[PDB]
């Protein structure tokens, strides 16, 4: 996850040369390109965005593993979103894995894996 | 103390199930009266033994030929890495040289030293020797950071041990605290989801059994596609409060062209070797 | 030379020299090395090819005495790259010498030898398409306690003298320590030393 693939082939050919060598394209090389890779993704607009204020993190949850083949084990939720008053303050902070009933504002960042296209 | 205190804390911690390994310290400075406290407040789980790794003699006496793993801890704050990696790398020498078959866990400062001690006869990746190199997953993680910003902060509070808290304020930090009560597990899963896909099975476990799953036992593969059916015999990688809540996903039976554009194994972009001039 | 023109010479018979130099250490003084192979008790078609695999400074800080010697090369790398010791052909050498000059710099009796036996074991940890275990190595060692690393399948024991230690009793290692019987053994017999010189 945290090098983006390392493996054993690789930790062969960097064990007895100690460089990446260049291959030639293959249909097994385009193959080991189909692995999931992090993102985040807004929720002011797309498909998503019927999650306004008030939605619940397990309908996004299920929307999001129903039809986008994507899952979510977290909130980039702003430091002040939780207060009453308006902030110039920018700064978030990440909430893991929180509970169905758990509740969204508009304003929102989503951790999740997504597909390869 | 500190890295003793540190290990204890994370090793025994009452979120895992009820394991009993003991467990065994070599180290050949004699103990302060702040660890022998320590080591009493841990009277029945851990056992102290003065001597060196590097002696036969001390490795036959601490029953290394029998444990089930030997962990060596680094001094991250050396003044000098070489040397300390240097240090880690005869002490791996040395436990592989008395018992080739042990598994070894150990910290690496730097990455080349790393791969000068990968080269060890002894030393099996596959059988379970795990270098830790703490400059190469550092170095990831702010890379992580930079693909999705605080996923640094996600991927380290999954490892370490930690209880729920909570507070009767409303602030930012009881949502935090409560994010941060989750560590990532891995267990085998029921027969009652054998022959469903993936995305099914964690729309089914996600609030149910309240279990979220990464990954799935072609071995390792991060986030399935809809298309894969769940082996019979296979493990979720599993995000949880707990172990013990983990067990429902066993504990289930419907209770309702020429261009080289890539590395030689097609997972990195790749160019030739650019000048130093060039770049600047 | 470098990896292109190493690696299509082809060498057999040859002897391989790994050298762990810096700008700061010592001189090894690899003349006395060499002499014994130049000697001309030996055919020319008989003598066996030297290469030195070490840091480019500590090559050009004792070349000034090795020029006059045939059949000599130098690979400026590291004695621990799989690389080169794959491209100076090591699996076909009649012997490999690892020698260390950071030996008397350095005051810890635990890194000493530290260089020397990550060599051995990367030497002994390659595969050929046979092991490197068969491979003829010889190691220098500056701690005598330090050659039960050498080897595996052996019974290690700190008390065990080093005549006694597989390692030695086989021939793949050598330390200065040995050498302490020739003070008796000259004052006794003044013709010992120049026959063991000669
Ligand atoms: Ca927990
Ligand atoms: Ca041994
Ligand atoms: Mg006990």
């Amino acid at each position: 996850l945290v090098t983006g693939g390392a493996t054993p082939e690789l930790e062969a050919l960097i064990a007895e040369e100690n460089a990446l060598r260049g291959g030639y394209s293959t249909p097994q090389t385009l193959a080991n390109r189909d692995r999931c890779r992090v993102a985040q993704l807004a929720l002011l607009d797309g498909p998503f965005a019927d999650l306004g204020d008030g939605g619940c993190y397990g309908d996004l949850f299920c929307k999001a593993l129903k039809t986008y083949n994507m899952l979510c084990f977290g909130i980039y939720r702003l430091r002040d979103a939780h207060l009453s008053t308006p902030s110039q303050c920018t700064k978030r902070y990440v909430i893991t894995n929180p509970p169905y009933e758990f509740e969204l504002v508009p304003t929102d960042l989503i951790f999740c894996l997504m597909q390869f296209d | 103390l500190e890295s003793v205190s540190n290990f204890l804390k994370d090793f025994l911690h009452k979120d895992r199930d009820d394991v009993n390994v003991e467990i065994v310290f070599l180290h050949n400075i004699s103990p302060n009266l702040e660890l022998e406290a320590l080591f009493k407040r841990h009277f029945t789980q851990v056992e102290f033994y003065q001597g060196s790794v590097l002696n036969p003699h001390d490795l036959a006496r601490v029953k290394i030929e029998s444990a089930d793993a030997c962990l060596i801890l680094a001094n991250k704050y050396c003044a000098d890495p070489d040397a300390e990696d240097a240090s880690n790398i005869m002490r791996v020498i040395s436990i592989k040289n008395y018992h080739p078959k042990i598994r070894i866990i150990t910290q690496m400062l730097q990455y080349h030293n790393k791969a000068h001690l990968l080269n060890i006869p002894s030393w099996n990746w596959k059988e379970g020797d795990d270098a830790i190199c703490l400059a190469e997953l550092k170095l990831g993680f702010i890379a992580q950071s930079c693909l999705a910003q605080g996923l640094s902060t996600m991927l380290a509070n999954l490892f370490s041990m930690r209880s729920f808290i909570k507070i009767e304020e409303d602030t930012w930090q009881k949502y935090y605290l409560e994010g941060v009560s989750n560590e990532m597990y891995t267990e085998y899963l029921s027969s009652a989801f054998v022959g469903l896909s993936f995305p099914t099975v964690c729309e089914l476990c996600f609030v149910k059994l309240k279990l979220l799953m990464i990954a799935i036992e072609s071995r390792i593969l991060i986030n399935p596609g809809n298309h894969l059916k769940i082996q019979e015999g296979t493990l979720g990688f599993f995000i949880a409060s707990d172990a013990k809540e983990v067990k429902r996903a066993f504990f289930y039976c419907k209770a309702c062209s020429n261009v080289k554009k890539y590395d030689s194994t097609g997972m990195f972009h790749w160019c030739a070797p650019k000048e130093i001039e060039k770049v600047i | 030379l470098t990896r292109s023109e190493a690696a299509m010479t082809v060498l057999s018979g040859h002897v391989v020299v790994c050298i762990f130099g810096d700008v700061s250490s010592a001189l090894i003084g690899l003349r006395n090395l060499v002499m014994p192979l130049r000697a001309s008790n030996f055919h020319y078609h008989e003598l066996k090819h030297i290469v030195f695999v070490g840091s480019i400074e500590y090559l050009k800080r004792e070349w000034e005495t090795l020029h006059n010697f045939p059949k000599v090369s130098i690979l400026p790398g590291t004695p621990l790259s799989r690389a080169d010791l794959r491209a100076v052909n090591i699996n076909l050498c009649d012997m490999c010498v690892i020698l260390s000059a950071n030996q008397n710099n350095i005051d810890d009796t635990s890194l000493q030898d530290k260089e020397c036996i990550l060599a051995s074991l990367n030497i002994k940890s390659m595969q050929f398409d046979t092991t490197g275990v068969n491979i003829p190595i010889i190691t220098e060692l500056v701690n005598d306690t330090n050659v039960q690393f050498l080897d595996q399948d052996d019974d290690d024991d700190p008390d065990t003298e080093l005549y006694l230690t597989q390692p030695f009793a086989c021939g793949t290692a050598f330390a200065v320590s040995v050498l302490d019987s020739l003070m008796s053994a000259t004052y006794f017999n003044d013709n010992i030393l120049t026959l063991i010189r000669t």
